[PDB]
């Protein structure tokens, strides 16, 4: 290993994770990404379980924000949890339907990528249009990038989006226990918490609770 | 006591002990399952 | 109804002959009185009897005319009519063991046949190998088939016979 | 080593260059089942056949008896479903096995006879041209081809570690379908519900507590 | 070699550039041996052809009013009297099976004892369309493709006849009459929780 950041200074760390990462603490006590296939499989899925849980944490807690300020939605007020039993133009079944066709060819295409790197920077019509060669799998940029970053910036900002996603979804594993023991909205929570903190430690909610 | 348990290693000890086990082992059966005339359990 | 018997449910001679029973053994037990060694051991032989002659008419047997169960060794009667464990599953039971027994046997002559006195290791058992066949002889079925598959299980004409064949 | 008992003596049959290709060769023969390589061969042919079909069976069991109780489908337990599924059927069971036993045996005895020689179901003619794609593959148990859709055998890096997840689960699977038969036997409810009254008193709703396990305790 | 089925995917070397209809999709690696390929190219030109007859007729029969593909049998059970563009016509079912029978086993035995042949020219190619050409390898071109989608559109029709009951174009209705309360996703076959 070297001088790197780590998860717990002074801690003798595995060696196989050497910075070429973003986001690479050491972390790994399980050992889980020893061998190089499984850690190249597990750095993308790191990326995309991050990137739907930002998307998920925000599309979660800025409605709550929006409706505990007083906007005005059709769907407001409705919880996270609840959302599924919501009504809307279409049934739940058709946009399931719907969705899973579209992510089947998106996520083919990001796989095409996986499994060959520079095979999906091009279009099926348009083939005028295609993705810059040179691109890693996970960041494929281009029209995935397009207010122009990626010039420099890039380490920096791949560490800023592994930690964010790695808080995001800590912040979503949160979200679900905490709607499975408190049974409530996550604001509402750090409501409840924030009223008086020392009444409401989840030792104390969890002691109630039995 | 090599030698000793090279007796008790011979056909007739050996016969005696394991006879004495198979003959146990049945009376024990027989006596917490008793009169199995068929196989129901 | 398989050959002309009744279930020993129905039968009344099987219910005679358990009456009969347990009045040999109150006869028996008039004598002493009422918490003896004999009569705790007469009352137990009556509760043995009692549950013997229900777990035998729990257990589908048929009776004859004397009302004793009689067993079905046919397999296809005794398959048909809830008969198997009479005759027809204790035969495999007991075929298992006695491969077991055979087979252990068999494995012990052929491992001490290889020592430079064989004759010995049959007087004075070596009974770490014998215990460790005899564990390891559970799975004597699948052994004795692949032994017979591997034409290993059976001796060429290499054993000896008398001067006319 | 990897083996099942760390302190053991390993059978030296399963130390051998062709056993240790075998995936999930922890050293487990006690009963020397294996010491025969023609054997092992077909215990290890039987070993992955039980092992997917216990699979298949134990996820059709507790995934479907998951979801019943989650609500999001009403299939009866796993005990009760062929009554259930017959009583709604087109047919009655003995043709239903008929069919089964017919359709069954073909492609067991086309598994039968490359198991017998390896690579022979390709003989040309045999089949209509499909006979070309039932080769198998280098490894008995592991076809391929038709049977590999998604061409997830072709890496040689992922390989022995799909060996050993396959070999390792269905080991699990089989355990579990032994275990839903006693927990039926012993019980009288499901494996889920089995679970559930489990995890809601463990220290006086386990094996030690029904009649049947331990009649001495 | 006319497409790749998945850009990046570099074709399988067991197919030729010349065959009509090469995209590379062979990812179970049927057609590996050259006879088994061959039998797949013939027979696979050959389920196109009848899929796409099968097609249009399927449609065909319901656009002109006598009802669905699935529903046309039903006069041999049911009662009788089968009928063609409204015309009644004089065969019950064992009279026409055992022409159907004879006629399509004299047919298909001409067709067997040829070998392989997909593109017989000649009495079946009268008005002389197909010659060897560079005409005749953008028609097999075509031929297969339509025969592929008419074999999609015919697995479409049975799957969602098996899902919801009605016709392709009764289907197709319902569909344009609500796209999104009226798709494999609404009904409750194709999707199981919903
Ligand atoms: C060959 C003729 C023959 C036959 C077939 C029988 C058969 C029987 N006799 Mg009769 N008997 C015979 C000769 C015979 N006997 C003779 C010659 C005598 C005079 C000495 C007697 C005197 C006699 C009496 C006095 C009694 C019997 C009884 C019985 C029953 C025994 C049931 C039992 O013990 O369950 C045992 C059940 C088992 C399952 C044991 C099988 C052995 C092992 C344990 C199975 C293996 C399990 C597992 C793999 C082991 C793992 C390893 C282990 C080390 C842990 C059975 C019907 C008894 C009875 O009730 O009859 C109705 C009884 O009371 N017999
Ligand atoms: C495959 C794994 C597996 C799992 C997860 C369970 C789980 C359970 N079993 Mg079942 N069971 C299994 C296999 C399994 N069993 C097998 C193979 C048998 C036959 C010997 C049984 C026979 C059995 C009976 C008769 C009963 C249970 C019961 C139970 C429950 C309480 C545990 C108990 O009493 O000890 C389980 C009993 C054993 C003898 C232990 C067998 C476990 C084997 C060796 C595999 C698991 C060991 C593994 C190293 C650690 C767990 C793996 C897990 C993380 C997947 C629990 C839900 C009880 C119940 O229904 O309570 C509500 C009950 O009465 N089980
Ligand atoms: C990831 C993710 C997922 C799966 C969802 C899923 C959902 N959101 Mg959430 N949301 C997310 C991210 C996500 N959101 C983010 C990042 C933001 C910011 C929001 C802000 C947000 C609001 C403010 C609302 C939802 C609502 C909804 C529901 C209906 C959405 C709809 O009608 O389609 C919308 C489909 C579109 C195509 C519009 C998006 C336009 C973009 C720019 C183009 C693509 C659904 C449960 C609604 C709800 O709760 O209904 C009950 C609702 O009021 N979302
Ligand atoms: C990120 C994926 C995700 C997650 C975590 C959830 C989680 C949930 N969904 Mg949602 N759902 C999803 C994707 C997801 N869904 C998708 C893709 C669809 C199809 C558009 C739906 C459609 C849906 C419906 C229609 C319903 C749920 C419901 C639920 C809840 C089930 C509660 C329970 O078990 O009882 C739970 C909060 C139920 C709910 O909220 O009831 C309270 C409900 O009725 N979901
Ligand atoms: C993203 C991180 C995150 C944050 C900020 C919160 C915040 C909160 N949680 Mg939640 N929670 C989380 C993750 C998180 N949780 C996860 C992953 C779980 C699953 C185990 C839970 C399960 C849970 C339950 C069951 C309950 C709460 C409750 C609470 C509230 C009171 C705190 C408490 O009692 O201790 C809860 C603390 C934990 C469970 C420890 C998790 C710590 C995470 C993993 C790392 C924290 C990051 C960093 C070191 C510190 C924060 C930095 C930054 C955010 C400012 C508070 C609003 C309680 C509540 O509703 O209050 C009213 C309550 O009952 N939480
Ligand atoms: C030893 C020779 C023998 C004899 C004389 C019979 C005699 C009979 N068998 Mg059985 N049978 C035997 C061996 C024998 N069986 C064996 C070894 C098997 C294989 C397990 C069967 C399986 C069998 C079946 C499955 C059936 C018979 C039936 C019959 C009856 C016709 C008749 C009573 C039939 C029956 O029940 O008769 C009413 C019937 O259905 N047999
Ligand atoms: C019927 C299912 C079945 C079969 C055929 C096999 C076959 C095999 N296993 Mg597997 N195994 C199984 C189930 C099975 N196993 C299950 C359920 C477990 C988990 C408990 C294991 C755990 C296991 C380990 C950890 C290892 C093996 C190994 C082996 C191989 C060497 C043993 C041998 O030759 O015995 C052949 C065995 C049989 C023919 C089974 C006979 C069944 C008996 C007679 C009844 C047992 C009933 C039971 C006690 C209840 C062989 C290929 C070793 C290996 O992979 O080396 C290559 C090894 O290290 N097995
Ligand atoms: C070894 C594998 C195996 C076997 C033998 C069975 C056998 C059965 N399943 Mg199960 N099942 C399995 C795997 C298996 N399943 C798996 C892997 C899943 C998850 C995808 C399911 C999910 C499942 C559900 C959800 C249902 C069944 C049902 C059934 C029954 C009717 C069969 C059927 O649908 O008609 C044959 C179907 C064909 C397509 C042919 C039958 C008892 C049904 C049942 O129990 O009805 C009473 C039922 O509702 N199964
Ligand atoms: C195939 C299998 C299970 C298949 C299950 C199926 C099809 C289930 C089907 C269904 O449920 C569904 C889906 C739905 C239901 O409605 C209908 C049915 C039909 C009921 C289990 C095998 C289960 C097989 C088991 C449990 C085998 C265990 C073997 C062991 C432990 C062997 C141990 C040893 O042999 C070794 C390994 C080495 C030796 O040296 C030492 C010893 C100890 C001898
Ligand atoms: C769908 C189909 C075949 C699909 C095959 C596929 C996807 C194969 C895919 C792959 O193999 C490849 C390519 C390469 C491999 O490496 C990968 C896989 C994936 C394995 C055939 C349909 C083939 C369909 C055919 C031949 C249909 C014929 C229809 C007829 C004759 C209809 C007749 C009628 O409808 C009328 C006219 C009037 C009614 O009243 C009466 C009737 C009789 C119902």
């Amino acid at each position: 290993d070297a001088a790197l950041p780590s998860w717990m200074p002074g801690a003798d760390l595995p060696g196989y994770l050497n910075g070429t990462l973003p986001g690479d603490f050491g972390f790994d006590p399980l050992y889980l990404g020893q061998d190089p296939v499984k850690l190249k499989w597990y750095a993308q899925a790191e990326l995309m379980n991050a990137r739907f849980a930002m998307l998920a944490v925000a599309g979660i807690l800025v409605p709550e924000l929006l409706s505990n300020i007083g906007f005005s939605w059709p769907g407001a007020g409705v919880a996270w949890y609840d959302a599924g039993k919501f009504e809307y133009f279409a049934p739940a079944s058709s946009l399931f339907g719907v969705q899973m066709l579209l992510f089947a060819w998106v996520e083919i295409r990001r796989y095409q990528d996986f499994v060959k790197p520079g095979s999906a920077n091009q279009d099926p019509i348009f083939t005028n249009n295609k993705l810059p060669d040179g691109n890693e799998p996970g960041y494929p940029g281009g029209i995935f990038d397009p207010f122009g970053w990626s010039k420099g910036d890039i380490k920096s900002l791949k560490l800023k989006e592994i930690k964010n996603g790695r808080l995001a979804m800590l912040a979503f594993a949160g979200f679900i226990g905490q709607a499975y023991t408190t049974g409530t909205t996550p604001l509402k929570n750090l409501s409840t918490h924030l009223a008086d903190p020392w009444s409401t430690t989840v030792w104390q909610n969890d002691l109630a609770r039995l | 006591m090599k030698d000793f348990t090279t007796y008790l290693s011979t056909a007739p000890v050996i016969a005696t002990i394991w006879f004495t086990f198979t003959a146990g082992l049945l009376i024990e059966i027989n006596r917490y399952f008793p009169d199995p005339l068929v196989f129901s359990f | 109804d398989i050959a002309g018997l009744t279930p020993c449910s129905e039968s009344k001679a099987y219910a005679k002959l358990e009456k009969k029973e347990l009045k040999t053994l109150e006869k028996r037990l008039k004598q002493y009185e009422a918490d003896s060694a004999p009569a705790v051991a007469l009352k137990a032989t009556m509760e043995r009897t009692k549950a013997r002659f229900a777990n035998y008419a729990k257990a589908g047997l048929l009776c004859g005319n004397d009302g004793l169960p009689h067993l079905i060794a046919d397999p296809g009667l005794a398959l048909k009519y809830g008969h198997a464990g009479e005759v027809f599953i204790p035969t495999f039971g007991f075929l298992y063991v006695a491969g077991y027994i055979g087979y252990v046997g068999r494995q012990y002559l052929i491992a001490v046949k290889g020592e430079a006195k064989p004759t010995d290791k049959e007087i004075i058992i070596d009974v770490p190998l014998a215990t460790k066949l005899a564990w390891q002889g559970a799975g004597w079925p699948l052994a004795a088939v692949q032994e017979l598959q591997r034409g290993t299980l059976l001796e060429k004409e290499e054993n000896i016979t008398v001067s006319p064949r | 080593r990897q083996s099942w008992l760390p302190g053991s003596q390993i059978p030296a049959h399963l130390d051998t260059p062709a056993a240790q290709a075998l995936a999930g060769n922890f050293g487990f023969d006690p009963l020397g089942l294996g010491k025969d390589p023609v054997a092992l061969r077909w215990y290890q042919q039987a070993e992955l056949i039980h092992c997917r079909t216990a699979m298949a069976g134990v996820a059709g069991i507790l995934i479907p008896g998951l979801l019943t109780k989650a609500g999001a489908l009403n299939v009866p337990e796993w005990y009760d479903a062929g009554k259930v599924a017959i009583e709604n059927s087109f047919a009655p069971w003995g043709s239903l096995l008929a069919v089964q036993l017919f359709l069954c045996g073909f492609v067991e005895a086309k598994r039968w006879q490359d198991i017998r020689k390896p690579g022979s179901q390709g003989e040309p003619g045999s089949f209509l041209g499909f006979e070309a794609s039932l080769k198998g593959t280098s490894e008995l148990g592991y076809p391929g081809g038709p049977f590999d859709p998604l061409g997830l055998s072709k890496e040689a890096d992922k390989w022995a570690d799909w060996k050993l997840k396959e070999v390792k689960n269905g080991r699990l699977a089989m355990l579990a379908f032994l275990g839903f038969v006693a927990q039926k036997y012993a019980t009288g409810a499901g494996p889920v519900d089995n679970l559930a009254a489990h995890l809601k008193d463990p220290w006086h709703v386990n094996y030690a507590t029904n009649g049947v396990s331990l009649p001495f305790l | 070699k006319a497409g790749n089925w998945l850009p990046g995917s570099d074709a399988p070397a067991w197919l030729p550039d010349d065959l009509p209809g090469n995209y590379g999709f062979d990812p179970l690696s049927l057609g590996k041996e050259p006879a088994s390929l061959k039998r797949f190219t013939e027979s696979e030109v050959i389920h196109g052809r009848w899929a796409m007859l099968g097609v249009a007729g399927s449609l065909a029969v319901e656009l002109l009013g006598y009802g669905n593909w699935y529903d046309a049998p039903l006069w041999a059970v049911n009662g009788g009297k089968a009928t063609w563009f409204g015309i009644e016509v004089p065969f019950d079912l064992n009279a026409l099976l055992a022409f159907e029978f004879v006629a399509m086993a004299a047919a298909e035995g001409q067709r067997g004892d040829a070998g392989g042949v997909v593109y017989p020219g000649g009495a079946f190619d009268p008005l002389g369309f197909a010659k060897d050409s560079s005409k005749s390898g953008e028609l097999k071109l075509k031929e297969i493709k339509n025969g592929r989608l008419a074999m999609v559109a015919f697995l479409g029709f049975v799957a969602q006849h098996a899902a919801t009951g009605k016709g392709p174009i009764a289907a197709l209705g319902e569909h344009l009459a609500n796209p999104w309360g009226a798709n494999f996703a609404t009904n409750g076959i194709s999707v199981p929780f919903f």
